[PDB]
DNA sequence: CAATGAGGCCGGGGCATCATGGCCCCGGAATACGGCTCTTTTCCG
DNA sequence: CGGAAAAGAGCC
DNA sequence: CTGTGCCGTCCGTAACGTTGTCGATTTTTGTATTCCGGGGCCATGATGCCCCGGCCTCATTGAA
DNA sequence: GTCGTAGCTGAGGCCTCAGCTACGACTTTTT
């Protein structure tokens, strides 16, 4: 292995949910108006990514900049529903790509990989039960007859024969763990934040708690096409999710390892740092909704924890959350080009 | 009777912080500004400057917030000037600002704070009103910290309003604080001299590092015989031939000199007085002819000491032979440590170093001080033929110096003129800065008074002739600064120009900052701090607090 | 690991103002009248006397550089007697 | 559906209803269909609204970008699970030899049958008759019974190799009905690093004017531009296009440098001899340029069916073709000889 | 022991000003447009926002204050694009 | 004596040094001339001219010149680096160790003091209408206790009876008001001299006495002699002792009569004054006019200290003075106080 | 006239400081499969 | 000794 | 004569209403390799200063 | 929400200087 150089990284993503934006490109400044009137800017130098959450105006000579200083714009949907997105011409390598067809159309590293990935999922969805499970009597640490039954889709998962059973492990995983995340939540579900776990996987959300996974995780794909978007990667070839429109197929894949470090603990801060009131929501027209006087609460405070810094376990060399992405990125292409012939997972 | 009137409340809580601090303070004025008390001020100018509601003679039921009132109890023995107080009808309140933030202390006000609420209300509660306690408002943070009269607060207060009175009246000033902290903070240790006095009054101590110079600019010289000077607010701009040739910041100038016919407006003038600042006349040559007095400088103990110690001819012959037998040690040391030769010659001759020193022991067992007097001038004197030899390697040409043209007006030698001007602005500095300390130059133990230089500005001239006047001159041609050159005849003798005069002057300013050491203290020490740190002590061995006197020998 | 800066544009040319400003603007916020704000760290810092070497003719605009601290620890070393001095800091627009 | 064109730089491009329609200042002027609708060609500073962009982005309709004389700004892709298939397809029947034979040998007949074309109908050089000798044009016959059977891609290239230098020694013929006063080919190299003559200065500039459609036209589709069948990749290769430019490398490149000069626009002074073969004058590379829009532009018919276009159209219509033959509905390649 | 300073004076009345010009130039040393240069240790610097905290008015007048370091080491610190930036250091005027 | 100081009133003169003369010039045009024969100290007005030959005569010759404001408001002197004065300063300071010179000079302004108290109530005695003439016994029992003054045994004697003598005298003090009581103006004969003045009429007293002792001690410095440097007062804790010690009889001739001055003609009023809580202060307005009163009794002109002249009170001070320097180094025996 | 120690200088051992040379790395510039076959104007027999 | 290939040439 | 108060008088703040419009790579493409050179870096070398004490000179008290 | 934005002109607001006319500060002792 040896991955020695992680990324550093000069910007960082802008954002946008207002629908109504006004972004504006003066020379270096990538200045934002509202409604002819500023609200805030950026010179194009620390700017990293930009998004569009829904209908999020622009101008083309901002898109010529910003094509020129080549800084992904994700047009997305107002749920961060990921829509739409561009490449600088494709990534230059072949030999990189070329490895994940290859190994893409071999089934048997998939599966040695789908494996680890909700392997890598159950292993810290389980490890934030210990963390963020809100017990207050007898009720402290989570429930070891829940801890085990992880312990239990974690090898029914690593001994998924076939890239089907290794879906249902998952969605039991998260049928049951996601029926306990309603403990997850401020003593569990206090104002109106029941956490209906089977409105989980609905396309639309009745539920307060059941309207904000659903945008972590429609935000955590995008910032996958960009962190994948990095190193030579592309991700629209699913190992095991197949590519569905708006679905960067195996950007969904690799997000198993840190589906709950990055979606199931943000939530579990919002709310239990009073960020989720169910009031805080359009409650209705999609079933529940929310406002961007908290959203621009939670799309800066998704931004932050995104640069914690922990270690990665082979070197123990502490790296923010975004400066660990590409390095788990370069222990694919790596072990893709066969470097590593086991693949380090980073569970927690 | 008069011998003891009413003690101002700001000179009671100096007494628990120290008593060498407080007798110096209450007894008589001279005061300077800190971190503390400049702070000590901004803050109270902007509030406590301002006056407000009288405390009324007839209290019924109104607020009181009166502010800057003077109380002054005759019974108790002091008086009072008040920050503030809050009373409702007839129970006030003492109310006194501070600068810092909440003490870590239990109650959050150290004790000197604490005497000054309750004597304060005491005071109050002399004018019939209710105080029962205090109050601490930290502007800073203007945390009220309130304090009530506890007795023993009362009792320490009577306690410390006695012994002051008992110090005072004696007269005799108690010792240094043995290595305290406070010193750092207490900001008189430069003129403590506390383990100055304290390692020189036996009570050997070891020097931590010391609460050293700061706050003071460095002098004005104006050489040229043709300046206009004229004030631009705070700014001094020097104009010659009526275009501003410098400007001189006041806030940073500490002396005034005027060589030959130099001209100062008179709203200068009026500035210039202001500040304390001195303005020096000078001839166009540097002869000390006259100064100024702003109703004089106030302290008289040590004047006292002086004169008395002046009026005794022991005084008068032991310090003298301390003066010049430091004065022929340096001489030697710089014979000896400058000596530039090219070969069995590079060395100062014991031949030589016999009799120069052998004056010491004359001077040390001179019976008297006109004994006294002719062993210094013929150590002067047999220091002089030996002088013109250490500048560059041999006189330069027309450098020549001679022993004989020496110590008389017309200098008719080049070097005889350097030599001629270096110590005639240089005595003013002794004249000067040992004015600032309260002392006497004209009054002379060793010397006479007579017009122009004055009787002490000379005795403690004796040991630094050579190290700074004799040396700079030996630089000043040895570098190249003065050559033959820079020297023009005249009617009297020999004469410098305008360009090298300027060259001897600043370089002779860069003399007077330099870092050195003191051979009893071992610090690094400047000579513009050399001087102020030997005139205090003056006072104290005048005073008798230091039992002898440091002679720097270097 | 960055620093704040401040510019002091005494320009003696509109089009070098404009092309100041224009990069100025583009490089420092507009802070008092002949002050931005700049906030650079190792890289960009260079691009400005970059950028203003062009910007300026060297004989007649003049400017301080005012180069300041690592832009963590900078209140301290602010006074600004009216409008109070504000660095723009590390957050990714949100609107 | 056709692939709409934003024309003026100056435009408004909007949804209203199941329409794309673009406006000029405040008037209706197109109406895109999006039913059967294709990608759009966003010139200059002609933009679209955040909802026609958000629609398309929506059903995998492509929007490329463009500068104001058509220069190519980064393109806008849509998310979906249908361009992939063919570059999954792509990338599938790309590592296939067999495919990868049975596409090389299909361009290699193209571009030569298309060569004798260009011969004898604008071979010109008649002398008795500007007829392309009947041995001659046999021999691309044989050739192209030597590109029937030509058992790898390496005999492929033998087979190129051969037929590529030989009527680089007959070019002059064509040029201008005998030899233009420097416009007389040097029966000789193709400017491969430098130019060297000045028909080494036209024919090297305008393959790199070729190459540029083959791979904005590929890329028009789900298909990586960058993967080709007959040229192996060498890590920065426009494989892709080079395979299959090959039967418009003789019929746009070549057809424009020559009325270029069969119409004699382009005379020796027009570029300098710098540092390589020739360097053209800017006004005679805008002339050229606008002469490759003339034949750019020309007029063509039935690339599989019958229907009269542009070659524009008919130079995007077969790689939809190609993808219907990457396992789409055709299983046969058409290959579209004149 | 010192700091050297710089102010920034963009003042928004002409009799505070003077007062500032008056107290500033004697204060700092006429440096730039809006600008002096200043030279002031631990005592003096307080002596400014006393005298310019009436020069001005804290609401229109608006300063920068520069407040820079122990005064012997600066020249790092500065990059004055045209005329060039120069402290009054400890010396006595000598005419 | 040997000369007087020169009064150089002028902001706008130009004074030079003609060989022996200093002239006077205003506008290039002569105002006087001095001739540096019958001169002494020379005192300058605001922004006045003073050349530097002029300026050396002076210090050629020692002449001790100060400087005044235009509106004559002082600010100091100018002394040169002559052995003229260090031997006032070192007589004084080895002659104030003499009790004689203590006793015999503090008996000499207590005897000054007294008469020139009751030769007050003989001048300004304002009984109209019944009381024309004051006490004989009142001027008597003052003229026994200036003997008793003369023959004071020690110094605890004199000060107790020059303020027994103070008291009595003050018991009058109010009788010679505007006729009658000054209503309004309360006066006190025992809350005198408090560090708060507890009566407007103490007020203007303690106003006029301070502006005394800056008065003195200029006049006292103006020759090189120490004024906190005392015989009969006491020296040390800020206070100068030696301007306080020659000032003694002058609270009567350029004090008292101050106060009874700027109430006799109205301008003190009571709504000129503020009370708090034992401090009777006066308005600036009425500071800044009391003052005016004090020069407007510094320039009526005295004739005789021992020579008939016609000085003002502020030039007969120096007179005083350098009377007393003589009396120091033994030139004129006894100080002839000048008493009135 | 002669004593046991002060003052001070001579007089170097100690070492940091700089700057150049050794080394290493890196980068570019060029040469060689490596390497097939179809075709086309001076030779060998 | 001219053919005629075969060599080697240009190049791919 | 020292302000400070206008008195202006240009130059140093921005922001803005016009018509420019702009602007576009570049002279392919066989490759892969290795070596050679440059540069930087690193290590070691000597040298200069400051320091410190032995040594000298030499008090001056001690001593006859 | 019509090309959008770069670039130039005016009108006002800061910033300083040269050139004029008024003027004529100073306040007890204490914090």
């Amino acid at each position: 292995p040896r991955p020695i150089i992680p990324a550093d990284g000069r910007g960082l993503p802008l954002y946008v949910q207002s629908p109504k934006a006004y972004v504006r490109k003066d020379g270096d400044c990538l200045v934002i108006e509202e409604e002819r009137v500023r609200v805030a800017e950026a010179r194009l130098g620390e700017t990293s990514q930009v998004a569009l959450f829904g209908n999020a105006t622009l101008t083309t000579a901002a898109l010529h900049e910003c094509l020129r200083r080549e800084i992904p714009v994700t047009w997305l949907s107002y749920g961060g529903w990921f829509m739409g997105h561009t490449v600088s011409t494709g990534h230059r390598n072949v030999e990189t790509r070329t490895y994940q067809y290859q190994r893409s159309f071999d089934p048997e590293t998939c599966l040695n990989l789908a494996r680890r990935w909700i392997v890598a999922k159950i292993a810290n969805c389980r490890t934030l039960l210990r963390r963020n499970w809100r017990g207050e009597g007898d009720e402290a640490k989570a429930p070891p007859g829940l801890l085990m039954s992880l312990q239990d889709d974690m090898r029914h998962a690593m001994r998924a024969p076939s890239l089907e059973v290794l879906l249902g492990i998952e969605g039991a995983s998260a049928g049951r763990y996601f029926q306990h995340f309603s403990r997850m939540l401020r003593g569990g579900d206090g104002e109106g934040m029941g956490f209906d776990f089977t409105t989980r996987n609905r396309r639309p959300p009745k539920d307060p708690v059941n309207a904000l996974l659903s945008f972590a995780y429609a935000m955590l794909t995008r910032e996958w096409t960009v962190a994948l978007a990095a190193v030579g990667l592309d991700p629209y070839r699913g190992f095991y999710h197949q590519p569905r429109f708006g679905r960067p197929a195996l950007a969904l894949d690799m997000m198993e390892p840190f589906r709950p470090l990055i979606a199931d603990s943000t939530v579990l801060m919002a709310i239990n740092n009073g960020e989720i009131r169910t009031g805080d929501f359009v409650r209705s027209a999609g079933g529940c909704n929310l406002t961007d006087s908290a959203r621009k609460r939670f799309i800066a405070g998704f931004e932050r924890r995104m640069e914690q810094e922990v270690t990665h376990p082979i070197f123990k060399y502490t790296i923010s959350y975004r400066r660990l992405l590409e390095v788990q990125a370069r222990l694919l292409t790596r072990y893709l080009s066969g470097e590593i012939p086991a693949y380090p997972n980073f569970v927690t | 009777d008069g011998s003891i009137p009413l003690i101002p409340v700001r000179m009671l809580n100096e007494h628990v912080y120290c008593p060498r601090l407080a007798y110096l303070m209450w007894v008589q004025g001279e005061f300077s500004h800190n971190e503390f008390t400049v702070d000590g001020v901004i803050r109270h100018r902007r509030v406590d400057a301002g006056g407000g509601v009288l405390p009324s003679e007839t209290q019924e039921d109104s607020r009181i917030h009166a502010r800057s009132v003077s109380l002054s109890s005759e019974r108790l023995g002091i008086t009072a000037k008040i920050d503030l107080v809050e009373g409702e009808g007839a129970y006030v309140s003492p109310v006194d600002y501070k600068r810092g933030k909440r003490p870590h202390v239990a109650g959050g006000a150290y004790e000197p704070e604490r005497v000054q609420l309750c004597a304060q209300g005491l005071l109050l509660r002399e004018h019939g009103f209710a105080s029962d306690g205090g109050a601490l408002y930290f502007v800073a943070s203007r945390e009220r910290v309130p304090v009530a009269f506890d007795d023993e607060l009362i009792g320490r207060t009577l306690a410390a309003i006695d012994e002051m009175g008992r110090t005072a009246l004696s007269g005799t000033m108690p010792p240094p604080l043995e290595d305290s902290p406070k010193c750092p903070r207490c900001s008189l240790v430069g003129i403590c001299l506390p383990d100055e006095v304290r390692f020189l009054s036996h009570l050997s101590v070891e020097p931590r590092p010391i609460i050293p110079a700061d706050g003071r600019g460095l002098p004005l010289y104006v050489q040229s015989p043709k300046a206009y000077v004229r004030k631009d607010g705070d700014c001094l701009v020097i104009e010659e031939e009526r275009v501003r040739v410098a400007e001189a910041r006041l806030g940073e100038t500490s002396q005034v000199a005027l060589f030959g016919n130099a001209t100062l407006t008179t709203a200068a003038l009026h500035e210039c007085l202001r500040r304390e600042i001195p303005v020096t006349w000078l001839s166009y040559g540097g002869w000390f002819m006259g100064h100024t007095v702003s109703t004089g400088h106030r302290n008289v103990e040590t004047r006292t000491y002086q004169y008395q110690r002046s009026f005794d001819p022991e005084t008068c012959l032991n310090l003298a032979r301390r003066w010049i037998v430091a004065k022929i040690a340096n001489c030697r040391t710089l014979l000896r440590r400058n000596w530039r030769g090219e070969g069995d010659e590079a060395k100062a001759p014991p031949g030589l170093l016999m009799s120069l020193q052998d004056d010491m022991r004359h001077a040390m067992r001179a019976p008297s001080l006109e004994v006294l007097l002719g062993i210094e001038g013929a150590s002067a004197g047999r220091y002089f033929q030996h002088f013109s030899r250490m500048l560059r390697g041999g006189d330069g040409e027309g450098m020549g110096f001679d022993f004989t043209t020496r110590n008389r007006r017309p200098p008719k030698d080049p070097v005889n003129a350097l030599l001629s001007f270096a110590y005639a602005m240089l005595t003013r500095e002794w004249t000067v800065a040992l004015a600032a300390v309260g002392l006497d130059p004209y009054r002379g133990f060793y010397h006479q008074p007579r017009f122009g230089r004055p009787a002490l500005a000379l005795d403690m001239m004796e040991p630094f002739r050579p190290l700074i006047a004799d040396s700079t001159v030996l630089m000043a041609i040895n570098n190249g600064e003065i050559r033959t050159g820079d020297f023009v005849r005249s009617a009297g003798g020999c004469n410098l120009t305008d360009s090298a005069r300027k060259r001897f002057i600043a370089g002779f300013e860069r003399r007077m900052e330099q870092e050195v050491t003191h051979p009893i203290f071992k610090y690094t020490i400047s000579y513009r701090r050399l001087l102020e740190v030997q005139a205090r002590l003056l006072t104290r061995y005048l005073s008798g607090e230091i039992p002898a006197y440091p002679n720097f020998v270097t | 690991m960055e620093h704040l800066y401040i510019v002091s544009y005494d320009i003696r040319n509109q089009r070098r103002w404009r092309r100041l400003f224009k990069t100025m603007h583009g490089f420092g916020c507009w802070l008092q009248l002949s002050v931005f704000q700049c906030r650079l760290d190792r890289i960009r810092i260079i691009k400005m006397e970059a950028a203003i070497n062009e910007i300026v003719n060297h004989a007649e605009d003049h400017v301080l550089i005012l180069d300041l601290g690592p832009a963590e620890n900078v209140k301290p070393k602010v006074s600004s007697i009216g409008k109070t001095f504000d660095p723009i800091l590390r957050q990714a627009v949100i609107v």
